[PDB]
């Protein structure tokens, strides 16, 4: 008898090609996002810092109510 | 370009393991006579070979 190492039967495929997915995500819509993002904080920066701009108009009063 | 250095030398490990398995030595396995091979495989190693592939 013999008990070299052949195969056993043969062997499976091993693959050999580039797996990249190339994602993505179609980067016009990521400036899409990216600007809809921008003019979220622009809004919202704006909001408030027309408040903020109120209150430091109440502080003026307060400065010229207090003075003499 | 510090880590797939490290990644493909644990394959590489592997394949020292292989060596290893066939004759012996980490490296410098010298098993190729001059009228072919000599003390061929250990039986169990052509299938860890599919694996690795």
């Amino acid at each position: 008898v013999k008990q070299d190492m052949p195969p056993v039967g043969g062997y499976g495929p091993i693959d050999y090609k580039r797996n990249l997915p190339r994602r993505g995500l179609s980067g016009y819509s990521m400036f899409a996002v990216g600007i809809g993002a921008l003019l979220f904080g622009y809004w919202s920066m704006m909001r408030w810092n027309r408040e903020r701009r109120r209150l430091q108009i109440e502080d003026f009063e307060a400065r010229i109510a207090l003075m003499p | 370009a510090m880590t797939p250095f490290f990644w493909m030398f644990e394959e590489r490990e592997k394949m020292f393991e292989f060596y290893e398995r066939v004759s012996g030595a980490r490296m410098h396995a010298a098993y190729v006579r001059p009228g072919g091979v000599h003390q061929d495989l250990p039986l169990g190693l052509m299938d860890d070979i599919y694996e690795f592939s």
